[PDB]
């Protein structure tokens, strides 16, 4: 798929709920100082936007992939469709935003844990959780995707259940 | 500076172009005064005099003479300093963006300043008009993810000390009950000598739909003004609709002597000096702004809440 | 419009860049005249 | 601006300094034309015409006419902008690194900003020469670990639909062999109705060296490249002809017409590295600043380049 | 490394290093000693 995703018809239709955009910006709060870096990314593999990369050394580039938290380098926080070029925040830096999710129904205040599709879910699926992911508002559904806000701050130094 | 700060011209330029707040509708022109503080609290002292007994009658020799006194009373109301950040596009990459008939990257939804400043404005503009007509500040259609907020930092609907009316859920559909509940409300109201003045009426659009129902060829409407004007001396009475309320009903007067409105001078939303930059096209903006200011007598404010659970 | 010119004062760094592209067009044209193959 | 930005200053002090690209030697003067541009895609229409029928006689009265008809194609381009960074010396930092000899650290290798900025410009000139003679971007010499372009980016070395021949690896030495497969490319070759045109061949040094040697018994007063010479101009319609030596090749022949009707250079007018306006500062005497360069706009008419690859594996 | 694609925001860029050089040149004196006659 893509973000921005076509010529209307018609207009679509207060200031409340209206971040609920599949190409919303990322940061919930932003900062500088903040790092952010470039790589490339496979144009037919996986959409990286909004999930979770890993760092996949090529034999002609360092591409980023959809990971899972075991051997997770950073968040894609956005994606230069033109030049096939994802932007990632390193996990060494905190992170509240927006991410995709497959899990319809998360409550606040939930442990997350991303799977390999870089896909954020239940802590309690059974693999030990690496990183501190908190749920900070419901899962919500944009029709289909799935996104939630989410605080993401560095691993967790003992491996959870 | 307009050589120096391309921002600042800019910001110059296209102010104009915000609308005015709506939450000018709701006060008097008299009601408002500004102040002069960005963050922090400010007392006001109300000055008051008062007979100790009936006057001297003046005639032939006396020395013994009635006095008048006088009181004060201190009211401290608190300001709040917030800000937002937001992306734009940078004054010297502009050029590389100018589309036919347009500017900005369609893909990447970034916009030149002017256009950037002038939307956030208008959003925090309706952030404030919420949070004055209201009293809480949140971003979520079930208003919830309140930020937390200072005492002494009170809206219309959540200002103490006023007259507060509930509805009960079996009567969320019963306008008679609706217009006891008010009718005892305005009873309880007390506005002393100060009645002889215009008052304001703030209705959610389900209560406003129900006004317009036949009165059980007079409407509810009718009738609640009528009642108004029995107690304000027949002044003025304004009905407002408003989708920032929800089954709330508001009565409160237009009288400067009995609410008045001190915002801060920089309550609306005004640039911050500081620009982020970086080699990148990409620079970020910061817009401050200041919450705070109402300050009203004990019983003027009538609210009335429809509960619908 | 270009370095070459010692009368010539950019105003602004959009000038300054200007005229360094300019100074590179008028570099390779010079070239080009004074090449002999 | 000068009175403000030393850094803007000393760049217009030292821009003259940089030697000229080596890539202007292997286009003609009219193949290269400059557009307005730093990332994107731009596109070029080019017209025909055609006739419909044979031409009508005019006599007496006549209403019906033979028509002339029209057709378009359109090719579109790309351009990538690139951008580097340097860390060099704060301008008011300078007067405790000077030396009786020079001025930076020999110790911790911090330059002048003049200085490392020509530099700097010249690696980027470099790299620049370098991409637009063999269409990829990097910096090892085994050609790998290469940067991604952007589709319609090419080089001349690597531009699709063009006549490519392979002289094996047992005839790597036998230069009739590697005539036979020139002499077949250039055969191959169709330039249409410009090919009243100079040409223009790029060899590596080997292939230069070899080509100076008595023509094959050996003969005198002719050499291999007098043949090759004779060879392209029996198809330029004797024309002349530029031979030229480039170390960036290897084991690569290319012959192409120096027309710009054929074969077009529109580079963006900032491919030239460029300075930037954001310069990082801090408490130290270490600053650093950023250089920008754009790449693409090579446009070329299909089976109009000929590649001899001599193997060696 | 190779250079840094410049779209969106960015602040990790490829870098230009640099170095330097010492060149040093050495000169060494000699002598011989020869016998002759003095002022077969």
């Amino acid at each position: 798929y893509s973000k921005s995703m076509i010529e209307n018809k018609v207009f679509s239709s207060c200031f409340k709920s209206k971040n609920e955009r599949v190409d919303a910006y990322s940061f919930a709060c932003s900062s500088y100082t903040d790092k952010i870096e470039e790589y490339l990314y496979d144009p037919a593999n996986s959409f990286p936007y909004k999930r979770g990369v890993k760092l996949v050394p090529k034999e002609n580039s360092i591409y980023v992939e959809v990971g899972a938290d075991t051997d997770m380098y950073g968040i894609c926080v956005d994606v230069c469709e033109f030049s096939c070029t994802a932007y990632v925040l390193p996990i060494t830096n905190n992170f509240e935003g927006y991410l995709v999710t497959r899990n319809p129904s998360i409550k606040i205040g939930e442990i997350l844990d991303i799977n390999n599709n870089g896909v954020i879910i239940k802590a309690g699926g059974g693999p030990p959780t690496a990183i501190n992911i908190y749920a900070l508002s419901d899962s919500f559904t944009i029709n289909s995707i799935n996104l939630i806000k989410v605080a993401i701050f560095g691993n967790r130094g003992l491996e959870k259940t | 500076l307009f050589d120096e700060n391309y921002y600042a011209k800019a910001v110059a330029n296209i102010i104009g172009e915000v609308k005015d707040p709506i939450m000018y509708k709701w006060f008097s022109p008299d009601q408002i005064e500004d102040v002069d503080l960005q963050m922090g609290y400010q007392k006001t002292v109300k000055w008051d005099a008062f007979l100790n007994a009936n006057p001297t009658t003046i005639a032939n020799e006396v020395n013994t003479i009635s006095t008048i006194g006088f009181s004060s009373e201190v009211v401290r109301l608190n300001y709040l300093k917030l800000q937002y950040k937001f992306r734009h596009l940078k004054q010297t990459s502009e050029k590389f963006y100018t589309s036919d008939s347009y500017i900005g990257d369609i893909n990447n939804n970034l916009l030149p300043f002017a256009q950037a400043y002038k939307l956030a404005s208008s959003e925090i503009i309706k952030l404030i008009n919420h949070f004055v007509l209201t009293g809480t500040v949140s971003i979520q259609k079930d208003g919830k993810n309140q930020k937390r907020l200072l005492p002494n930092m009170y809206g219309l609907l959540n200002m103490p000390e006023q007259i507060k009316e509930e509805v009960a859920s079996g009567d969320k559909d019963k306008m008679d009950k609706i217009f006891e509940k008010i009718e005892a409300g305005l009873s309880k109201l007390e506005l002393g000598d100060e009645f002889s003045t215009p008052m304001m009426v703030i209705v959610d659009p389900a209560t406003s739909l129900k006004l317009v129902k036949p009165y059980a060829c007079e409407k509810w409407e009718d009738v609640l003004i009528q009642t108004i004007k029995a107690i304000n001396n027949r002044e003025d009475v304004y009905i407002e609709t408003s989708n920032l309320l929800k089954h709330k009903i508001l009565i409160y007067p237009l009288n400067s002597e009995l609410i008045k409105f001190k915002p801060s001078k920089y309550m609306l939303p005004t640039p911050n000096e500081q620009v982020d930059k970086d080699s990148t096209d990409v620079a970020h903006s910061y817009i401050d702004f200041v919450l705070g200011g109402l300050l009203a007598t004990r019983k003027t404010i009538l609210q009335v809440n429809i509960k619908q659970s | 419009a270009s370095l070459l010119d010692s009368n010539f004062v950019p105003i602004n760094f959009t000038e300054f860049v200007q005229a360094i592209s300019n100074t590179y067009k008028q570099r390779r044209i010079q070239f080009y005249e004074n090449l002999k193959r």
